[PDB]
C-alpha cells in the first residue's frame, strides 16, 4: 500500500459509513475500497433503474429491480471481497438510525440528491460529533465541503431549501411557464389519483356536471337550488371515482368546463391573454430524434390522455377502496398522463407544445450528471476524508468543480472552511445531558415532573422530540397535553438513542435530553442522568 | 425537515404564547398519538369590529414545508369559505406568504395571521383566486353581504 | 437518428445535458488508450460509460505481485495474467453494446498506420520520447492527442487538438468556434529562459516542473516509483530535480523539497479525479459540444486545487 | 457608480455596478434573483477569499472591472 | 430626518418626512395617501429590489433623498 501507515492502519481499522448508493455513492465506495478502508456502511432506499446505469458503474443491466445497496455490495465483492461492507435497503429518516448509530463511525460522507436527507444526516452527525463531508453533483458541476462540529460551518449554517415546489396559487389559475403547467399536472394527478391532500388539489370543486358560465346570470338559481357552500363542494377525487374515470367526462371537466370557469375572471384576462377551452368531440373529430423528443398533436395527446387514465384506473382497481397512487418519473402510464395534461394546458393558454422528453426532464426534477464529474467528486471526497482522518482539518478546504477554467486559470478552486455561524441553532454548543431510563415503564408524568421540572429547574417545560419531523411531547399550557401524561415514552415512540429538546417560558434557557434505554436501573428508580 | 425550521417554529410558538391578539388561536395540530406537530397548525381567525365578518371565528390550517423560513407556509381554511381570494379547496393566497412578492423569512406568525384577517376584511378584485365569490362580490353586493353574514354565523364560536 | 430506444434509455441522463447529437457523434467515435495504472482503468471505465462506440486500449505489462491489491477492473488474484485481458471482462460488463479492444504490443513498436482508425489517443505511464513520437504522429494524422498521469497527490494531463472545431451554449442556441493547439515538443520543451515565459513563470504552477522531474526519472530509471525503494529513489528525484530545473534555467527552490513525500505514491482519490477530468476533456473533444480546456491541466492534492495552463503555444 | 465584473462557475458572464460603501448583500441578492437560484446556494469568492454577508467594497478593496467569483453548491449528488 | 423621493407610475412625486428607523409606517402611509387604487395592487421597487412591508431604510441601506420608484402591480398572476 502506498498510503502512509499511520493513516493506512487508521482507515483499515476505523469504520466509515457512506449514505446513498448513487453514482457518486458507488464511485465513492469504490474509491474507499481501493484506498484501503476496511469497514464501510452503505445505505440506500431506491432500486437500480434503467436510466440509472448511465453513471452507476457498479450496477449492470442485469441488476435492475434489486436494491441499490445489495447490488453495490455484490459488485464490490467482484474485485475486493476483503472489505467489510454493510448494506441497508432503507431511508436515513428511519428513526432506528439514532445518534448511537452514527457515533460508531469515525468518518462519514453524504452522497444524496434530496436536500431533506442531507439536512437530516447533517443534524445526526452533529449530534454524534462525527465529521461530515458535504458534496453535490449536477452536470459538469460539483463541489465538496468539510463539515466538522465546532470548527467548520455545518450544512445548516446557511439554510438551503429543497427543490422548487412553486406557490401553487399561480399555477392553479394562470400558468405562464412550462414548469407551471407541469407542476399543475403533478398536482392534478395527486388530486384525482393520490391521497386527499387538499394542497395538491388544483382542479376546482363545484357542481361538477354543470358547464358553468357566468353564474351571476342565474343568481336566483345559485341560492335557491343549493344552500350556502355551493352544494357542499363535490370533491373532484370523489367525482372522478364515482364517474368511473370516464375519459370524455374527465377531459371535458378539466379542459372545457373548468377553462370557461376560469374565463369567468374577466378582471384577470384584461391583462393576461385569456385561454381557450378545448372539447373532446371537436379535438377527436377534427380529422428524427427520440420517440419522446417530438411534440405531438392535441388529438394525439388526447388519445394518450385517455389511454393513460384507463391504465391508471386499472392500477387503482388493483388497489383497494381507492388507495392512493404515488407519482413517479419512470411509470409509463402516469408519465404519459402528466405530459398529456401539461401539453393540453399549454395549448389551453396559447403556449407552445412541449415534448415528452422535456416533461420528463423538469417533471421529476431530473438533474443531469456525467460519470466524469461524479468520479472527480468522489475522488475529492475520499481525498478530503483521508485528510480529515490524518487530523489535517486546517488543511481541509472546500473545493468546487468547474466546467470551464476560471479567469484565475483554476479548475478545482480551494476555499477555506468558514467558521460556524454562532446563531444557526443547530451547531451551537447548546447544553446537553444524557439520561438512562426504562422506556417501557416510565411515563410522561414522571418525565415532565421528576426528570425536568425539579431535576433541571424548568418551571414551564414543553419538551419536544426532534425525530427529524418535529412534534412536541408535552406543552407548557397543561390544557394541551394533560390527556396523554399517563402514557409511556415507548407508547410515543421514544426508543434507545432518541433525544428531546426542553425549554422554558420563564427560565428562557434550553436543555437537551439524550435517551438511553437501561433496564438495569431496577425498581427503586426509573431514571438516572449520566455524569 | 430542516432543524432550522423546527427551532424557528418553536421560537414562534413561544412568542405567540407570550403575546398574541385577543381571541385568536394558533396551535400545532393534535397528532393522532396525542402530541402536536409544530410544522402543521390549527388556527382560527375572529372577525373585526363592525365588519361583516364580525362574530364569526373562521378556522384555518397552515402547512409548513421543510424550507421554512426560506419558504412561506401554505395556509388553508377548513372548511373552505365564500371569499374571492380563497381557492374553494380551502387554500388562500396573498403576497405576504408568496415567495416572489413579499415573503420575508424574518416575519412571524402573528403578523401573517393579521394579514389573513385584513385580507378577509379586504376582498380584492385585482387578484381573483376564485370565481363564484368574485362574480357575486363584483356584481350583486347585497347577496355577497348576506352570504358573508351567513358564513359568520356558520363559524361562530 | 439510428439510436435505439433502450440505448437511449441507458444514456437518458447525459442526453439531457449534451443532447442527442453529441451522443451520436460519440457513437461515431473510436478512442485509443495506453497504460493501465489506476488512471488507465478509471479512464477506460469512464469512456465506456460515456457512450463511445469503440474503445481500444494498449499496454505492454502483465499483472505483477508488487501491484496494489485493488484496481477495480481486473479480477481478484489476476497476478501474472495480462492486465488488458484481466480487465476486458469487467470493462465490457460496464457497457455491453460498446465493443473494446485489447493490445499487448508496445506502442513503441506499433506502426503509424495503427493510429489512423481512432479519433482520440490517450497515453499513460510512458517515456517522453514515445510521447513525442505518438503526439507528432497524431498531429500528422489530424487526430486529437491526449495524455496524463498520476503520482501521489500530484497529477497532470495534456491535450493537443490541432485544428479543432466545437460548439458552445450562448451563456451571455449553439454557436460555432474553433481552437488550435501545438504538439508536445512545442509544449513540453518550452524555453523558460525566454522573457515572456520567464515573466509568466512567477504565476505558473510548479506541477509542470515536478511532472518533468517525474518524466525524466521514468525515462532514465526505467520504472515508476515504488514504496520499497523510497529513500534512494527520493534522493535521486531531488538531485534530478536540481539538474533539470537549473538546466532548464529555473531555480530548484520553486519545487519545495517535500514534493517527493507527496508524489512517491499511487492513490485512488487523486487517480480518480484526474481521470474524470481527462474523460471530460476527451468527451468534450469527441462530441465537439463543449469548449476544450487549454493544452495543460495540473492537480496538487495536498494543496487541493487544479490549474489549467498554457505551455509552448 | 463603480463598475465590477462577476463571472459564474459555469463561465456565465454577468456585469454589475456598485458603490464603495454599498453592501455586497444587494449584489449577491441581485445575482441570485437574475439566475433564479436560492440565495444560500451560491458562494461568492474573491481570489480565494470567501465573500461574507457583512462585507463592503471598501473592505475587500477591488479595482474597477475586477472579477468576483461565484460558485453554486448544488444538490442532486 | 428622511426626505422621501416616491414617484408613482403617473410620474407623480410626493414629499414626506420620516425618521431613520421607520419600518412599515413609511410605505403604509404612502399607500394610504397616494393610493387611488387598492393597496395590494401596488409595489415600490428600490434600486431594483422589491421591498417588504417592514423593510426599513437603515436595514435596507439607503439614506436621505434616495429615489424610490413604484412598479406596475403583479396581482394579475
Ligand atoms: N433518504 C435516503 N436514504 C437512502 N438513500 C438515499 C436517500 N435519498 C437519496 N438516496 C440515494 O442517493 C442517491 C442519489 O441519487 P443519484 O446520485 O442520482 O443516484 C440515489 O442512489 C438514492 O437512492
Ligand atoms: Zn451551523
Amino acid at each position: 500500500r502506498g498510503l502512509p501507515r499511520e493513516l493506512a492502519e487508521a482507515v483499515a481499522g476505523g469504520r466509515v459509513l457512506v449514505v446513498g448508493a448513487g453514482g457518486i455513492g458507488c464511485e465513492l465506495l469504490k474509491n474507499l475500497v481501493l484506498t484501503g478502508f476496511s469497514h464501510i456502511d452503505l445505505i440506500d432506499l431506491d432500486t437500480i433503474d434503467v436510466s440509472n446505469l448511465n453513471r452507476q458503474f457498479l450496477f449492470q443491466k442485469k441488476h435492475v429491480g434489486r436494491s441499490k445497496a445489495q447490488v453495490a455490495k455484490e459488485s464490490v465483492l467482484q474485485f475486493y471481497p476483503k472489505a467489510n461492507i454493510v448494506a441497508y435497503h432503507d431511508s436515513i429518516m428511519n428513526p432506528d438510525y439514532n445518534v448511537e448509530f452514527f457515533r460508531q463511525f469515525i468518518l462519514v460522507m453524504n452522497a444524496l440528491d434530496n436536500r431533506a436527507a442531507r439536512n437530516h444526516v447533517n443534524r445526526m452527525c452533529l449530534a454524534a460529533d462525527v465529521p461530515l463531508i458535504e458534496s453535490g453533483t449536477a452536470g459538469y458541476l460539483g463541489q465538496v465541503t468539510t463539515i466538522k462540529k465546532g470548527v467548520t460551518e455545518c450544512y445548516e449554517c446557511h439554510p438551503k431549501p429543497t427543490q422548487r415546489t412553486f406557490p401553487g396559487c399561480t399555477i392553479r389559475n394562470t400558468p405562464s411557464e412550462p414548469i407551471h403547467c407541469i407542476v399543475w399536472a403533478k398536482y392534478l394527478f395527486n388530486q384525482l389519483f393520490g391521497e386527499e391532500d387538499a394542497d395538491q388539489e388544483v382542479s376546482p370543486d363545484r357542481a361538477d356536471p354543470e358547464a358553468a358560465w357566468e353564474p351571476t346570470e342565474a343568481e336566483a338559481r345559485a341560492r335557491a337550488s343549493n344552500e350556502d357552500g355551493d352544494i357542499k363542494r363535490i370533491s373532484t377525487k370523489e367525482w372522478a371515482k364515482s364517474t368511473g374515470y370516464d375519459p370524455v367526462k374527465l377531459f371535458t371537466k378539466l379542459f372545457k368546463d373548468d377553462i370557461r370557469y376560469l374565463l369567468t375572471m374577466d378582471k384577470l384576462w384584461r391583462k393576461r391573454k385569456p385561454p381557450v377551452p378545448l372539447d373532446w368531440a371537436e379535438v377527436q373529430s377534427q380529422g428524427l430524434g427520440l420517440k419522446d423528443q417530438q411534440v405531438l398533436d392535441v388529438k394525439s395527446y388526447a388519445r394518450l390522455f385517455s389511454k393513460s387514465i384507463e391504465t391508471l384506473r386499472v392500477h387503482l382497481a388493483e388497489k383497494g377502496d381507492g388507495a392512493e397512487l404515488i407519482w413517479d418519473k419512470d411509470d409509463p402510464s402516469a408519465m404519459d398522463f402528466v405530459t398529456s395534461a401539461a401539453n393540453l394546458r399549454m395549448h389551453i393558454f396559447s403556449m407552445n407544445m412541449k415534448s415528452r422528453f422535456d416533461i420528463k426532464s423538469m417533471a421529476g426534477n431530473i438533474i443531469p450528471a456525467i460519470a466524469t464529474t461524479n468520479a472527480v467528486i468522489a475522488g475529492l471526497i475520499v481525498l478530503e476524508g483521508l485528510k480529515i482522518l490524518s487530523g489535517k482539518i486546517d488543511q481541509c478546504r472546500t473545493i468546487f468543480l468547474n466546467k470551464q477554467p476560471n479567469p484565475r486559470k483554476k479548475l478545482l478552486v480551494p476555499c477555506a472552511l468558514d467558521p460556524p455561524n454562532p446563531n444557526c441553532y443547530v451547531c451551537a454548543s447548546k447544553p446537553e445531558v444524557t439520561v438512562r431510563l426504562n422506556v417501557h415503564k416510565v411515563t410522561v408524568l414522571t418525565l415532565q415532573d421528576k426528570i425536568v421540572k425539579e431535576k433541571f429547574a424548568m418551571v414551564a417545560p414543553d419538551v419536544q422530540i426532534e425525530d427529524g419531523k418535529g412534534t412536541i411531547l408535552i406543552s407548557s399550557e397543561e390544557g394541551e397535553t394533560e390527556a396523554n401524561n399517563h402514557k409511556k415514552l415507548s407508547e410515543f415512540g421514544i426508543r434507545n438513542g432518541s433525544r428531546l429538546q426542553a425549554d422554558d417560558f420563564l427560565q428562557d434557557y434550553t436543555l437537551l435530553i439524550n435517551i438511553l434505554h437501561s433496564e438495569d436501573l431496577g425498581k427503586d428508580v426509573e431514571f438516572e442522568v449520566v455524569g | 425537515m430542516s432543524g432550522i425550521a423546527l427551532s424557528r417554529l418553536a421560537q414562534e410558538r413561544k412568542a405567540w404564547r407570550k403575546d398574541h391578539p385577543a381571541q385568536f388561536s394558533a396551535v400545532p395540530t393534535k397528532n393522532p398519538d396525542g402530541t402536536m406537530n409544530l410544522m402543521n397548525w390549527e388556527c382560527a381567525i375572529p372577525g373585526k369590529k363592525g365588519t361583516p365578518w364580525e362574530g364569526g371565528l373562521f378556522k384555518l390550517r397552515m402547512l409548513f414545508k421543510d424550507d421554512y423560513p426560506s419558504s412561506p407556509p401554505k395556509c388553508k381554511f377548513e372548511p373552505p369559505l365564500f371569499h374571492p381570494n380563497v381557492y374553494p379547496s380551502g387554500t388562500v393566497c396573498l403576497s405576504i406568504l408568496e415567495e416572489d412578492k413579499d415573503w420575508r423569512p424574518a416575519i412571524t406568525i402573528k403578523q401573517i395571521l393579521l394579514g389573513i384577517q385584513e385580507l378577509l376584511n379586504e376582498p380584492n378584485i385585482q387578484d381573483p383566486k376564485q370565481a363564484e365569490a368574485y362574480t357575486i362580490y363584483s356584481q350583486n353586493r347585497v347577496e355577497y353581504e348576506k352570504r358573508v353574514r351567513a358564513q359568520a354565523r356558520k363559524f361562530a364560536p | 437518428g439510428g439510436i435505439s430506444e433502450e440505448e437511449a434509455a441507458q444514456y437518458d441522463r447525459q442526453i439531457r445535458l449534451w443532447g442527442l447529437e453529441a451522443q451520436k457523434r460519440l457513437r461515431a467515435s473510436r478512442v485509443l488508450l495506453v497504460g493501465l495504472k489506476g488512471l488507465g482503468a478509471e479512464i477506460a471505465k469512464n469512456l465506456i460509460l460515456a457512450g463511445v462506440k469503440g474503445l481500444t486500449m494498449l499496454d505492454h505489462e502483465q499483472v505483477t505481485p508488487e501491484d496494489p491489491g485493488a484496481q477495480f477492473l481486473i479480477r481478484t488474484g489476476s497476478v501474472g495474467r495480462n492486465r488488458a485481458e484481466a480487465s476486458l471482462e469487467r470493462a465490457q460488463n460496464l457497457n455491453p453494446m460498446v465493443d473494446v479492444k485489447v493490445d499487448t504490443e508496445d506502442i513503441e513498436k506499433k506502426p503509424e498506420s495503427f493510429f489512423t482508425q481512432f479519433d482520440a489517443v490517450c497515453l499513460t505511464c510512458c517515456s517522453r520520447d514515445v510521447i513525442v513520437k505518438v503526439d507528432q504522429i497524431c498531429h500528422k494524422n489530424s487526430i486529437k492527442f491526449f495524455t496524463g498521469d498520476v503520482f501521489g497527490y500530484h497529477g497532470y494531463t495534456f491535450a493537443n487538438l490541432g485544428e479543432h472545431e466545437f460548439v458552445e451554449e450562448k451563456t451571455k442556441t449553439m454557436v460555432k468556434k474553433k481552437v488550435v493547439f501545438c504538439p508536445v515538443k512545442e509544449a513540453l520543451e518550452v524555453d523558460w529562459s525566454s522573457e515572456k515565459a520567464k515573466a509568466a513563470l512567477k504565476r505558473t504552477t510548479s506541477d509542470y516542473f515536478l511532472l518533468q522531474v517525474l518524466l525524466k526519472f521514468r525515462t532514465d530509471k526505467g520504472r515508476d516509483p515504488s514504496s520499497d525503494t523510497y529513500e534512494e529513489d527520493s534522493e535521486l528525484l531531488l538531485q534530478i530535480r536540481n539538474d533539470v530545473l537549473d538546466s532548464l534555467g529555473i531555480s530548484p527552490d520553486l519545487l519545495p523539497e517535500d514534493f517527493v513525500r507527496y508524489c512517491f505514491s499511487e492513490m485512488a482519490p487523486v487517480c480518480a479525479v484526474v481521470g474524470g477530468i481527462l474523460a471530460q476533456e476527451i468527451v468534450k473533444a469527441l462530441s465537439q459540444r463543449d469548449p476544450p480546456h487549454n493544452n495543460f491541466f495540473f492537480f496538487d492534492g495536498m494543496k487541493g486545487n487544479g490549474i489549467v495552463e498554457c505551455l509552448g503555444p | 457608480y463603480i463598475k465590477l465584473k462577476v463571472i459564474g462557475q459555469d463561465s456565465s458572464e454577468i456585469h454589475f455596478k456598485v458603490k464603495m460603501t454599498t453592501h455586497l448583500k444587494k449584489l449577491k441578492e441581485s445575482y441570485c434573483q437574475r439566475q433564479g437560484v436560492p440565495m444560500n446556494s451560491l458562494r461568492f469568492l474573491f481570489e480565494g477569499q470567501r465573500i461574507a454577508d457583512n462585507h463592503t467594497p471598501k473592505e475587500l478593496g477591488m479595482e474597477e472591472e475586477d472579477v468576483i467569483e461565484v460558485y453554486q453548491e448544488q444538490t442532486g449528488g
